[PDB]
């Protein structure tokens, strides 16, 4: 699953988009009464809120992110490799490089460039002289890789005492446990889970990596690589929209002889020259309130991610949830892990799901002696027998009924 | 158009306002970050304010921890394996230098509250395991009191 | 009547009568479908007549189509061969053709570079 | 940028020798009556004709008025339905025709020129009517300016009002080593010059405006420091970062940000520094047989 | 609140003030809330400004 | 209580509702670069994810 986390914010120059720094256009722009300030400061103000939310939900913790960045994590059987990374990841850095070589704008770029005209100024610099700036990506893939690490070596965060990394195959026990009380465990399951997880994330790792000419209509679904692979190149591709036609509106001439200020002053009389850059302006303010509505959406937009990403990295990642598909769709959750992605996280949903089903007579309970009723104490345990064709049986068994895990029932039970 | 996208904008803070009020100040949140992000949740209260509700989430934060051993289960006289019933107690003891220990306490993994095992906090699973504690039945009342 | 795919481009421009493209992809309407290319090696001038209402003539590469132009490119790399008196005329519709020519001389009624 | 009456004029066009003619307008009238003052005999002839055409790629419109009223003094005036004044097709404007004529030429706009010989109501004295083409070669100049092989002139480095193939602005011109092979100027998007060739070199000079877009850092109400493309500014500190300049009063290092934006903080004393993550509270994985650790002492916090 | 405490532990050791570390706390917080809803930012840190805090339900408000 | 899983799609087909078929408008059409690109792909990309994003949550047992 990719959830965006933010929006790249944009900020705008108001007098510098409008008026190309000519000085009669802006002592005629400061008579539209707060025009500029409310523009500039609902994209300065909303770009603040951003900094101040994103910011505030990547707290990295120090004594869980040395267990990860180091790959001293003790995987006893997993294949952490492709997720740890000493400084991106495999899977991190197959996930830029699919989208963020075609991309744009997720790469800071450096303003030092565009003061002097040594080079010829490129689109992002033609957009700078037009009065609008992309700020720095709010939080860097830096951060955001500290954050991922922080919270795969959080599952392996067992006490503050951190001396060395603890077993992942203990992690997963007890991770196993709030599903049902492990009994069997003296049996290749816990190989099998391994092995399988090994393929799983092996097979995440190809289709970074692998083509269209690879896919079937059920690898393309709602909780699956190439659908989240879709996803994030829809927003590295959906961030220049909004700024692009902001950009092409200054080449409108909105009713005037031309689409340049200098022009009209240079040729009209001051009189009439006045008359056409007041449709101009008009048109241009015009322009940036389309944009702000715009902007303001697309951080709304963004905002339900953000709130969706919180909640699963406190229920999916930090915890475990017993919600039954929160975390990746139909299975037994048992761990997500995550990894930093172009403008927010995408998460490794590991739910376990079942290759067989026993079939077993389940009994509500003992009437002993035709007097004293005896019932389960909880409802997650099914009392059974294996001898389905007979109302009663050999010998009595006690088991979750999410995994199959059966015991000797115990006075304790009942 | 600018009118009914902010009704649709506040729908989805108020949906959010009603799942706060049913699930951290009607009820009690075990979902760890719902109720006013990382801590343990115990009320929220609530407070009126110009448009909505102000939420007041009373979380508990913990100042310090303790650093116990915890043992997966008891294998007794090398035979039958008790193991806690329950995935939210660990089965402890305070002296994390040896495999082997003075005494055995249970509590919460969520907060330490310490009390003596009983024999209903425990199963016989089906085998015992290496990572178990190796005991016999003439000192498991060391372990469990009233055994 | 297609320019084969893999062609150079080595001098032909995409036209303007404003602003040039410095990168991308556009869609616009050129005179890139080709009639004839009549190759003449650089030790060689010309004098034809081309006219907007007939086939042109010579032998040229690949096969030839019978469209009277629409446009005339001429991919001259040294430009010492454009300027002469009369080395270009256009006839106008009107009758009045338009020639150009050029002069050491600011004053056009009469060296090396 | 403090250039406001100091900045130099600059002109760049399709190479060109002197090659001028003027389109000189005379506009002739006479008035008369005692009881209010009334017109007679209005003539206009441009260079002695009703119609003329410019073929030299330099002209100068002038205006002379030869009107003989018997109170003293006119007062005379334009109407436009153009895109020029008289005085202003002198300022360097750029055409592919213009012709100007006493009498209606077909794509016609139409300069009236009033003349007030008593004040209130004016009289017509006469219209041009001026067919004209938005172009490259024929350019209205102000007065016959020299030159032998171009009539162009730059100053590079310094805030200019230019006109450079009929784009008008105030900007800097720089040489740049980024030779392109094909046109004469290159536009952004936003219909703005980016740069052009100086045609008969094959040199390429790129445009900027003169001032550029800063982010002032207020706090405590005064501007601290400010963001900003220059390497130079009013405050005595300067500090590069890897996407921007920062200029301050304070070069030090900020501990305690009043701003905050991504990993960028300003200081009260307008220093700047970086401010790191921060750090939460630590969770414990559930864990089976290790050396585990619960919280014990707990307090209450109110999360709003 | 001691019901409420006991679903996310049950409760044991309550020799000891074991309760009035937890009240003492609580109006030690609400007497804190109390003056962020009165006070200025000249009395604002950057973690006093984060998601979860009362200068930010201001901001929002 | 009734939640909405899907929008009916719309797509067009720009160059027919700009221009009626008229050919000497579709060649002036064509001058506004990826205009039509930038309206059909927003639609059919649109239209798509509904697609799978409904089809794969609609899992039939
Ligand atoms: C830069 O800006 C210039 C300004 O010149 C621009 O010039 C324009 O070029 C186009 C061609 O690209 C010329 O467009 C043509 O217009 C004529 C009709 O206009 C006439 O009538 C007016 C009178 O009101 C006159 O002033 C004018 O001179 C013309 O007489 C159309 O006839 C042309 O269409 C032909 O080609 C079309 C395809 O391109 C066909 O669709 C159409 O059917 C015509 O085809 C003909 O030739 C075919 C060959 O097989 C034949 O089979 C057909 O039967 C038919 O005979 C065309 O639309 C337009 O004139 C120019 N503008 C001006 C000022 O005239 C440059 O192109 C432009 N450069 C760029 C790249 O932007
Ligand atoms: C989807 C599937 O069948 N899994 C394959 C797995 O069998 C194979 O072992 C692995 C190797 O990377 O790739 C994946
Ligand atoms: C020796 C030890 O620490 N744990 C053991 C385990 O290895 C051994 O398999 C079992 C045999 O009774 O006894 C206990
Ligand atoms: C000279 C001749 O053959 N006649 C036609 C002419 O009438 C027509 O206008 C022209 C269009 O290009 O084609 C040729
Ligand atoms: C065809 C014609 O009119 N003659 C001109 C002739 O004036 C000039 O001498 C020549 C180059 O030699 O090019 C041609
Ligand atoms: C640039 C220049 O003046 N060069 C000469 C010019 O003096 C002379 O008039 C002409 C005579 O052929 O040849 C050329
Ligand atoms: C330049 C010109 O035409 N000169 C005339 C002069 O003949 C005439 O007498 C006077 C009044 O009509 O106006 C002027
Ligand atoms: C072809 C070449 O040399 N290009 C460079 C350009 O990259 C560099 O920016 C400039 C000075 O900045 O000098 C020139
Ligand atoms: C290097 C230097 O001169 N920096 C000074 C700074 O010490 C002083 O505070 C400031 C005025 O406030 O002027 C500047
Ligand atoms: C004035 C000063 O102390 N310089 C350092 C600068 O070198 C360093 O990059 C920055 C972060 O360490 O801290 C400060
Ligand atoms: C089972 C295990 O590794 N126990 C370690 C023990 O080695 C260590 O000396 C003690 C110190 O706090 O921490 C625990
Ligand atoms: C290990 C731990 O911190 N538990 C303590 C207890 O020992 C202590 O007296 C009380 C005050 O410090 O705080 C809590
Ligand atoms: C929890 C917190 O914010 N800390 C302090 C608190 O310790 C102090 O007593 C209080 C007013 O009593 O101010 C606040």
């Amino acid at each position: 699953e990719y959830l965006q986390l933010y929006n790249t914010p944009v900020s705008v120059d108001c007098a510098t988009y409008v008026c190309n720094g000519n000085s009669r256009c802006k002592q005629l722009l400061t008579q539209y009464t707060a025009a500029c300030k409310t523009i500039e400061s609902a994209l300065q103000l909303s770009a603040r809120l951003e900094s101040v939310e994103v910011n505030s939900m990547l707290t990295i913790s120090e004594e869980a992110l040395q267990l990860a960045t180091i790959s001293s994590f003790n995987g006893d059987g997993y294949n952490f490799t492709n997720v740890l990374g000493a400084k991106r990841s495999v899977i991190e850095d197959l996930l830029f490089n699919k989208v963020v070589t075609n991309g744009l704008g997720t790469v800071d770029e450096d303003y030092k460039r565009c003061s002097n005209g040594r080079s010829v100024a490129d689109l992002v610099c033609a957009q700078y002289y037009s009065g609008v700036m992309v700020l720095p990506g709010v939080v860097d893939a830096e951060k955001l890789h500290m954050y991922s690490a922080s919270l795969i070596g959080g599952m392996a965060l067992g006490g503050i005492t951190a001396a060395a990394a603890l077993p992942f195959s203990y992690a997963v026990q007890a991770r196993l446990n709030y599903l049902a009380l492990q009994t069997d465990v003296l049996q290749r399951n816990q190989q099998l889970l391994a092995e399988s997880f090994n393929s799983a994330i092996g097979n995440i790792t190809s289709a970074f990596e692998s083509v269209k000419e690879a896919i079937s209509q059920t690898s393309k679904g709602l909780n699956t690589v190439a659908h989240a692979l879709t996803k994030v190149q829809e927003v590295v591709n959906s961030q220049g929209s909004a700024l692009n036609q902001l950009t092409v509106q200054l080449q409108h001439n909105f009713q005037a002889i031309s689409s340049s200020i200098d022009d009209i002053y240079s040729r009209l009389d001051i009189l009439s020259a006045d008359v056409q850059v007041d449709r101009l302006i008009t048109g241009r303010l015009s322009a940036l309130n389309a944009f702000v509505a715009q902007t303001l959406t697309k951080y709304t937009e963004v905002q339900a991610s953000r709130k969706l990403a919180q909640q699963k990295v406190n229920e999916c990642v930090k915890s475990q949830s017993q919600r039954y598909g929160f975390c990746g769709g139909d299975g037994e959750h048992i761990f997500s892990l995550v990894q930093a992605a172009p403008q927010g996280l995408l998460f490794l949903h590991t739910v376990l799901v079942p290759g067989d089903f026993v079939n077993v007579l389940a009994i509500a309970g003992l009437c002993v002696n035709g007097e004293i009723a005896l019932t389960l104490r909880e409802p997650g345990l099914v009392l059974f027998t294996h001898e389905l064709q007979t109302y009663t049986a050999t010998e009595y068994f006690v088991s979750s009924r999410r995994m199959f895990e059966p015991r000797k029932p115990t006075v304790s039970d009942f | 158009a600018q009118t009914l996208t902010k009704y649709t904008e506040v729908q989805a803070s108020r949906k959010l306002a009603q799942q706060k009020v049913n699930e951290c100040v009607k009820s009690q949140s075990q979902r760890y970050g719902f109720c006013g992000g990382d801590g343990e949740h115990i009320f929220s209260l609530v407070q009126a304010a110009p448009q909505g509700l102000l939420f007041l989430h009373t979380v508990l934060v913990p100042g310090d921890f303790v650093n116990v051993l915890a043992i997966a289960g008891l294998c007794v006289n090398g035979e039958i394996a008790l193991t806690l019933r329950e995935p939210g107690l660990v089965l402890f003891t305070h002296e994390l230098q040896t495999y082997t220990a003075t005494e055995y306490f249970v509590s919460s993994r969520r907060m330490f509250e310490p009390r003596k095992p009983t024999v209903s906090d425990f199963v016989q699973i089906e085998s015992c395991v290496v990572t178990y504690v190796n005991l016999t039945s003439d000192q498991l009342p060391d372990v469990i009191p009233d055994y | 009547g297609h320019i084969p795919e893999g062609f150079s481009f080595n001098n032909w421009f995409l036209l303007s009568n404003d602003s040039t493209l410095l990168h991308g992809k556009v869609v616009s309407n050129q005179p890139l479908l080709v009639n004839c290319l009549l190759a003449i090696p650089k030790i060689y001038g010309l004098g034809q007549f081309f006219s907007f209402n007939h086939t042109m003539d010579g032998v040229c590469n690949g096969a030839a189509v019978d469209r009277a132009p629409e446009a005339l490119r001429f991919n001259i790399n040294d430009t010492s061969v454009i300027l002469a008196e009369g080395s270009i005329v256009l006839h106008t519709a009107l009758g009045t053709n338009l020639s150009f020519v050029c002069s050491n001389s600011s004053d056009p009624h009469l060296a090396t570079e | 940028n403090l250039l406001s009456h100091e900045q130099p004029i600059s002109f760049v066009t399709l190479p060109s020798f002197n090659d001028h003619s003027f389109v000189n307008i005379t506009v002739s009238a006479a008035f008369g009556g005692l009881s209010s003052a009334n017109l007679v005999a209005s003539d206009t002839t441009i260079n002695g004709f009703s119609s003329f055409c410019v073929d030299t790629r330099q002209f100068t419109i002038t205006l002379f008025y030869n009107v003989t009223n018997s109170y003293g003094y006119v007062s005379k005036s334009q109407d436009s339905n153009c895109p020029f004044t008289l005085q202003s097709v002198n300022d360097y404007l750029s055409f592919s025709k213009f012709c100007v004529s006493t009498s209606l030429l077909a794509g016609a706009c139409t300069i009236d020129l009033f003349g007030y010989p008593a004040f209130g109501s004016g009289v017509k004295l006469t219209s041009l009517y001026f067919q004209f083409t938005k172009g490259e070669l024929i350019t209205g100049t102000p007065k016959p300016l020299e030159g032998i092989t171009d009539v162009s002139f730059m100053t590079l480095d310094v805030c200019t009002k230019y006109t450079i193939y009929g784009f008008k602005g105030e900007g800097i011109i720089t040489l740049t080593n980024s030779s392109i092979l094909a046109g004469v100027y290159y536009t952004s998007d936003s219909g703005q010059l980016l740069a052009f060739k100086n045609v008969t070199s094959g040199a390429v000079y790129s445009v900027t405006p003169c001032s550029f877009s800063e982010q002032a850092a207020y706090v405590n109400d005064d501007i601290v420091g400010v963001i900003s493309s220059l390497s130079n500014s009013t405050f005595n500190n300067t500090r590069e970062l890897p996407g921007f300049f920062y200029h301050s009063n304070d070069g030090s290092n900020c501990t305690e940000p009043v701003l905050v934006y991504s990993n960028i903080g300003v200081c009260k004393s307008g220093s700047i520094g970086y401010v790191p993550s921060q750090y939460g509270q630590v969770k414990i994985a559930p864990t089976v047989t290790g050396n585990i650790s619960i919280p014990t002492n707990f307090s209450m916090s109110i999360r709003t």
